[PDB]
Formats: structure tokens, C-alpha cells, sequence
RNA sequence: UAGCGGCGAGCGAACGGGGAGCAGCCCAGAGCCUGAAUCAGUGUGUGUGUUAGUGGAAGCGUCUGGAAAGGCGCGCGAUACAGGGUGACAGCCCCGUACACAAAAAUGCACAUGCUGUGAGCUCGAUGAGUAGGGCGGGACACGUGGUAUCCUGUCUGAAUAUGGGGGGACCAUCCUCCAAGGCUAAAUACUCCUGACUGACCGAUAGUGAACCAGUACCGUGAGGGAAAGGCGAAAAGAACCCCGGCGAGGGGAGUGAAAAAGAACCUGAAACCGUGUACGUACAAGCAGUGGGAGCACGCUUAGGCGUGUGACUGCGUACCUUUUGUAUAAUGGGUCAGCGACUUAUAUUCUGUAGCAAGGUUAACCGAAUAGGGGAGCCGAAGGGAAACCGAGUCUUAACU
């Protein structure tokens, strides 16, 4: 059946060739129009520029700064809080779990919903509603 | 996957060198000038399409109005006799007609007339 | 679902979704390209104007000359030296995933049985090293191009095969999808067929 | 080789929710007493991206 | 079958200034 | 990514994680014990490899043909249908291949066993000074002197020594960590002038190395240096005895060889431009992109005796090449003497969008391992939660003392 397989419709497309006769369509340069700089081989302009006038990314002012700690920080989803390790959540293990990453020091709970089994989490942050759902569940909440 | 173009390239000059065939010179010789002809010569062909009928209504009016006038009638008037008549033979047949038929163009007038007055 | 044997007519269990989904043609086309170009290995090289032996000088000055500029005698545009595009050594190498990896072969055993073309049978091993006995023990069968799967490999039965063309013998998991649509018969054995459930899964 | 982020961009935009971006508006550096109070409380909030310069950022920043 | 080697220099234009 | 940067163009890590591969020791010193291990330089023996090689299975009959390996019919071997040659395409005609064997001699590697040389272990002690550091000038570090740590150096200075010293990105204190200024060290990695084997969705004589032919030759230049063109008769020379014209020629005509001599060495096929001979038609009173539409006559073929086909084309209507570049070209604007061959949107790695396929709140692995396109490997990346400069907050968030 090796001469029968055929692929779907639509999965090909051939390309575009350019410069190759008439009916081709996109001959005589292949539809990169009259002289100029995008005419020309390897033309083109940098990107953000402008024609010469100040660039937008150097019109504007640069403002803020990147905190290291936010690098180390990582939320944790509701809905896998309860994929750790049977019923207990600990800082520990998660890295293990694979849910923050090895560097993730910091970590944080946040309402993703659906969470049945009840679960206990130790050293974590669980601000307002993790913490109703974890309650209501029959978890417990302990520093 | 080097391909060769020789093959193709000689089967494409053949093609246009059969159909320029019969030019005057070099331009049923020579590729580069019979391919000016040929592309040309499918201009006036296709230009030639519609002259031709244009060509021949006049012919066929001019055999009308000889007609007409040998027999004593101009050729404005004489359409006028068939419309008014109502005869819906067109410039080929009465042409047609007066060339071999002289009788029964002789019929077409005499009705014209008699459609006028 | 039930496979049906032609000399014990003993029941076989298989599971009805790796052996009786659909067939998926744009999958299975898709890892048949795959593999093909993966067969490849892109040992191709050509020399453009910078790699073809010659100097840079300019053939004759660049005006007044009643000929057209040249640069080089390197020149793509030039006899003897060019090259516009060479050609670098690439691998041709698709990704496959595995999921669409064992899609397809799940695709293309649920057509070979629905074809007939795959036959489940006992233990298919030839007594000695000898190709006639292969031979006769296929033609009796009525089998000419068939692929000898079998759940492990016999030195016997290899060496019975390395010589006839149309007769090929594979293990399990030297299983490729080209081969098994390529033989026109296959013949299974009942550990083969195990083994190949669990590693589906 | 992977695309080279335009690292003045990168200091001046920043992704949001639905791929906008955010920027400072550019008066509020110096010559501050001549500027009406009116004037500079407006351009203290960040502003979105136009459409017209959008094309332009996504390109230098293409990563972020 | 060698391609002419030395082309000598142009003859000097007339001076249309 | 963090950072560096006329904060422009651009440059661009580390920490840490996953793999390949793993190995640690000596001198700055005395004593006790003394081949005490591990090495290096050389013998003998064992194993294997290299430098020559050997055996190596199995087909005949008919048809076409110059000749079969082909067609047709019936057989045989195969741990040998990988390849090459053989008068057209050979598993069984030959050389080989699978497979099993062989080295007098000279050598590589891995072991065992000797000789020579250097050398364990224990105790105690020592523990690298014009150095670290500093001032001035430069360099390397992703880090351009900037708040600039760290290393190196030209120049000028100059400690402590373990209750001591160095680093932890200005710097200080507290802590943590390490011990410079003396050396050696296999493997994981890089490359291929050269030799062997095998492979190719690589080329097939203007290609492929410049060079398929005694090519880096002829040839060019004082020299450094540059640098071509040129493959093919046939299965086998059987390469044309002999006769005739001709100048004891060239070249040709017969004969002869061959399946073929318009395969005759100027040799397979033999295209186009270009140059000729023959036949048919037109052309010496007629003006111009040379054609197209109409169309008489003539010369050749058909079936019918009416015309259709082919070639030519009197005469007549219309009609100022092509490309490029331009508001615009027959333009007296550019380009082309013609033919044949070659000649220009590719490739790698990233990112975005569209189509299609798989899976789905999940999706996917990279390196690497792997008798290996399988299967392992989930380090990592992307996504489901965003807001803010940030801390931080969280389906909210920022702004503000606070928001209708």
C-alpha cells in the first residue's frame, strides 16, 4: 500500500517560486516591486527603524527594574496541590513533584478551583481562596 | 539533484519554430526572432477575428448597393423596404442572392418598393 | 477483539482499541514520510564562488573594456566555477512524536487485520540453519513475501532468511511502519503479539 | 542562532494579558515648572501601546 | 582559443564641454 | 534571561539542573621500618590483530538474434541472489561473496613470569616573600571606570604567616567557606596530509577536484603568481590484402572483415545556428517590423467524378520588433550577431501567523543511553492568572488618605 498513501488535503502547499516565466504570477523580482532597498539582495532596514527619525523604543522613557526575588518566587495552582504526595503539602517534594522548579525557593497558592480531597500545607502561602476551598475540603492551614 | 534542461529546452524552440515556419528570413530560423513572430503573428490572428466579420458586411453592403443601383433603387432605400416589410434576411444571403439569382433579387426590390410607397 | 488461527483455531485476546481504531491515512502518510527521510543521510557537498580554486583577481579592468564586468573568474555566471546555492551535508531527520509514533502503528495493524494481510500462528522456528527448509515451510503455506515477526530472535531462523529477499525476519521492536506496509504478509507469534500489546499499552 | 531581543525595548515594554504592551509616556523627564499640573498627573500613568507602532515593538522584542 | 588579454586604452573622447 | 553599551548598533554570562568520562599524587625532611606497592627500561611464554593467502555450493533443452545472461519448458544450491566481468538483463559461465581455515619471518595490543632503575608504611615537623596588598598606566573577565568586586601585567612600593591569611561583586561588621605565591596527571573533546572497508533521493565530461586522456602539463609573467583545452570505433583489430584514378601522394571508388563501414580510426548517438544540391510554386512597374484576414492560379495526393488535404502565393483590408527603464517609446533611449550548453529567491538556526495531524488542562522532550528511525531519559520549555517599578498582592490588582 506503499503507492496509496496519500496526504491529507490541505497539508501541502509547494511554496512559492520566484522569478520562474510569466503565468507564474510572481515573476520579475517575485513580488518585491521596483528598485529600492527591499529590491536590492540582503536589503532591508534593522529592525525599529524608522526612516531615520528616533525610534519608538528610544522616544520612550526606560522606567522600573527587575527584582531577583520574583525570579525565585512561583505560584502554585489549586488543582495540582492535591498531585504532591497523597494529602500533605510541604515545601519539600514539590521540587520533586515538579510543579515550581529546582531554583524556586518562594512559593504561593492560588485559587485554581476544583480541589476535592482535603490537603495540608506547610511553610506555604494560601491567601483568601485557596484557603476557603482547602477548609471547606478539610484541610488545615499551619506555619 | 542536478537536472539537465537540454531535452526540454529543444522540445519547447521546436514548438515555436513549427509554428513560425514558413517566415521570411530568420524569423523561421532563428529562436530568438521567430518567437517575435509567432507571439505576433497570435496578436493579428486575434485581432484578424473580429475584422473579419466587419470586412465582409461591407463587402456584402457594397454587392447590395450594386445591385440596388443596377436595378434602379439605393441601398438606404432598399433596407428600408425590407424593415418596412418586414424581412429578416441579413447583408450575406441578399448578397448571396444578387450574385447568383437575379430574379429573385429583382423580387426583393419590387416589394421594397412597393413597401415604400 | 478475537484473532482467528488457521492450524490450532485457538482464541487470541487483543485489545479491541489498538487493534480496531480507525484508519488514520494522514497520520500514517506522515510517518511513513518521516521515516523515509530519516533513512536519508544528506552526504552532499558542492563549492560556491568563495570554495572553488582560482584567485580573486579580475580578469580585466572594470572600465573601458568593450566587455561586461567581471569580478572573478569565480563567478556563479562563470564556466568552470560557480555554484550559486552549494549544497552543505544536512540531515533530512523529522520528529516524530511518540504518541503520533504509536498512532500510526496502531492505525496500521487495524488495517492489515482488517485486510487479512496479518496471520497469527504458534511458535515459527526451522529445526536447522537451512533456507530450503524456510522455503518449504512457507510454500506449503502458500506464503511468498511475508515478514517473519517473531517474539525473539533465533539464529536459526535468521540465518534460514539473510539469504531469500521476499522473506524477511524481525523482532518486536525492529518493527518499522514501511516494512509492515511494504511485506505483503505478516505472520505473528503469540509471544510477538504479547509483547506488543504491553509496550503499546 | 536564536533572534536577539533589542535590549532598549526590553526596558520600555512590558507583555500584558492580552498582548498589549505598557509604556511611560515620554515628557515627565525635565523642564517639569513650565509643564500645568494638569498636564503632568496625566502623563504619570502607563499608557497602551498604539496599533500603529505595535507591529514595530513586537518585532524588536519578539521573545517577550 | 584565448580570449584577447591586453585591450588597449580608449581613444580620448572629444571634449563636449 | 541577569547584565554591559555614543544604554546606540551590538556583546551576553553565572548560579543551578540533566549527561559523556572519572584518579588522584609528589617536593620544599629527619627518624624507624627497607625491593614495601605502583611505574619505567628490557627478556621468555600465552592470547589476539596486522604484513602474502587457501577451499568455497548449485542448469540444461528449445525460440528470436551477429552473439543471449532474454522469451518458453522443466530442475538445482542458498549460514553464498553483496558486487564486478562475460558477444542483450546470470543465485547455478568466470572472479567473488556467506562460511570454514592458514604465517617460516617481522611487528601492535592484552596477560603471566624474570632482570635493572626509581620507590611503601609509621612518627614527628614543616607547609612555597619581593609574594599577597597598595599608588599610577593598560589588559582579561558578558561586565567600555561606572558604585566595580575578581584575575594578569609595565612602573613605584610593600605585610601577616596560622592565636594567620584569602574569598563570598563598592565597603564594614557578624557568619560561612577555602589555604595562594612548587610541580606532575589517563579518560570524556578537536582535527585527517595518509591506508583499508563500506555507503550516497551526490556529479556524469561547460558537471564533478584546476586536472576521468604521462595537469598543475602546455601556455602567460623578470619574479612572486596565474593556469587551460582535450573522455567514448567494435564483442573481438577482425584497423581495410588486392584492383583503379592520382604526383611510387592527399582523397576517393570497388573488393574484403563485421550484425552494422552515412561503426574506417577526422570513428556510439550526431541536434541547432551556418553552407549547399534537387524538385514544386512565386518573383524583373513595384515601396515600409515582412505578418495576419480574404483569395485567384499552379503543382502534387485522395475518395469521388463533387470537393478535401499538402506546398506555393498573384492581388487586397488591417498592421511602426522584443526587453528594460519611464508620466510617456516604432522611437533616433538602454540591451542582444546567431545557435547550443551553463546562469539568479537557496541553506542553517530561532520567532510569529495560516493549513493539516496527534494529544488535551495538559502538550513535548534536548543532550545522552540504546544489537539503536524502537524504547528509555521529563533536566527543561510552552500553557492554564494577572496586576504593580518593586516589595507584595491575588480573580483581582495598581493608582490614592480613599474612590460614585
Amino acid at each position: 500500500r506503499l503507492n496509496t498513501l496519500s496526504p491529507a488535503e490541505g497539508s501541502k502547499k509547494a511554496g512559492k517560486r520566484l522569478g520562474r516565466g510569466i503565468g507564474s504570477g510572481l515573476g520579475k523580482t517575485g513580488g518585491r516591486g521596483h528598485k529600492g532597498q527591499k529590491s536590492r539582495s540582503g536589503g532591508g532596514v534593522r529592525r525599529g527603524f524608522e526612516g531615520g527619525q528616533m525610534p519608538l523604543y528610544r522616544r520612550l522613557p526606560k522606567f522600573g527594574f527587575t527584582s531577583r526575588k520574583a525570579a525565585i518566587t512561583a505560584e502554585i495552582r489549586l488543582s495540582d496541590l492535591a498531585k504532591v504526595e497523597g494529602g500533605v503539602v510541604d515545601l519539600n517534594t514539590l521540587k520533586a513533584a515538579n510543579i515550581i522548579g529546582i531554583q524556586i525557593e518562594f512559593a504561593k497558592v492560588i485559587l485554581a478551583g476544583e480541589v476535592t480531597t482535603p490537603v495540608t500545607v506547610r511553610g506555604l502561602r494560601v491567601t483568601k481562596g485557596a484557603r476557603a476551598a482547602i477548609e471547606a475540603a478539610g484541610g488545615k492551614i499551619e506555619e | 539533484a542536478r537536472v539537465k534542461r537540454g531535452v526540454i529546452a529543444r522540445a519547447r524552440h521546436k514548438k515555436i519554430l513549427k509554428q513560425a515556419k514558413g517566415y521570411y528570413g530568420a524569423r523561421s530560423r532563428v529562436y530568438r526572432v521567430a518567437f517575435q513572430a509567432v507571439i505576433k503573428a497570435g496578436q493579428y490572428a486575434y485581432r484578424d477575428r473580429r475584422q473579419r466579420k466587419r470586412q465582409f458586411r461591407q463587402l456584402w453592403i457594397a454587392r447590395i448597393n450594386a445591385a440596388a443601383r443596377q436595378n434602379g433603387i439605393s441601398y438606404s432605400k432598399f433596407i428600408n423596404g425590407l424593415k418596412k416589410a418586414s424581412v429578416e434576411i441579413d447583408r450575406k444571403i441578399l448578397a448571396d442572392i444578387a450574385v447568383f439569382d437575379k430574379v429573385a433579387f429583382t423580387a426583393l426590390v419590387e416589394k421594397a418598393k412597393a413597401a415604400l410607397a | 477483539m478475537e484473532l482467528v488461527l488457521k492450524d490450532a483455531q485457538s482464541a487470541l485476546t487483543v485489545s479491541e482499541t489498538t487493534f480496531g481504531r480507525d484508519f488514520n491515512e494522514a497520520l500514517v502518510h506522515q510517518v511513513v514520510v518521516a521515516y523515509a527521510a530519516g533513512a536519508r543521510q544528506g552526504t552532499r557537498a558542492q563549492k560556491t564562488r568563495a570554495e572553488v580554486t582560482g584567485s580573486g583577481k579580475k580578469p580585466w579592468r572594470q572600465k573601458g573594456t568593450g566587455r561586461a564586468r567581471s569580478g572573478s573568474i569565480k563567478s556563479p555566471i562563470w564556466r568552470s566555477g560557480g555554484v550559486t546555492f552549494a549544497a552543505r551535508p544536512q540531515d533530512h531527520s523529522q520528529k516524530v512524536n511518540k504518541k503520533m509514533y504509536r498512532g500510526a502503528l496502531k492505525s496500521i495493524l487495524s488495517e492489515l487485520v482488517r485486510q487479512d494481510r496479518l496471520i497469527v500462528v504458534e511458535k515459527f522456528s526451522v529445526e536447522a540453519p537451512k533456507t530450503k527448509l524456510l522455503a518449504q515451510k512457507l510454500k506449503d503455506m502458500a506464503l511468498e513475501d511475508v515478514l517473519i515477526i517473531t517474539g525473539e530472535l533465533d539464529e536459526n531462523l535468521f540465518l534460514a532468511a539473510r539469504n531469500l529477499h521476499k522473506v524477511d525476519v524481525r523482532d518486536a521492536t525492529g518493527i518499522d511502519p514501511v516494512s509492515l506496509i511494504a511485506f505483503d504478509k505478516v505472520v505473528m507469534t503469540a509471544d510477538a503479539v504479547k509483547q506488543v500489546e504491553e509496550m503499546l499499552a | 542562532p536564536k533572534i536577539k531581543t533589542v535590549r532598549g525595548a526590553a526596558k520600555r515594554f512590558k507583555k500584558t494579558g492580552k498582548g498589549g504592551f505598557k509604556h511611560k509616556h515620554a515628557n515627565l523627564r525635565h523642564i517639569l515648572t513650565k509643564k500645568a499640573t494638569k498636564r503632568k498627573r496625566h502623563l504619570r500613568p502607563k499608557a497602551m501601546v498604539s496599533k500603529g507602532d505595535l507591529g514595530l515593538v513586537i518585532a524588536c522584542l519578539p521573545y517577550a | 582559443n584565448n580570449r584577447p588579454v591586453y585591450i588597449p586604452r580608449p581613444r580620448p573622447p572629444h571634449p563636449r564641454l
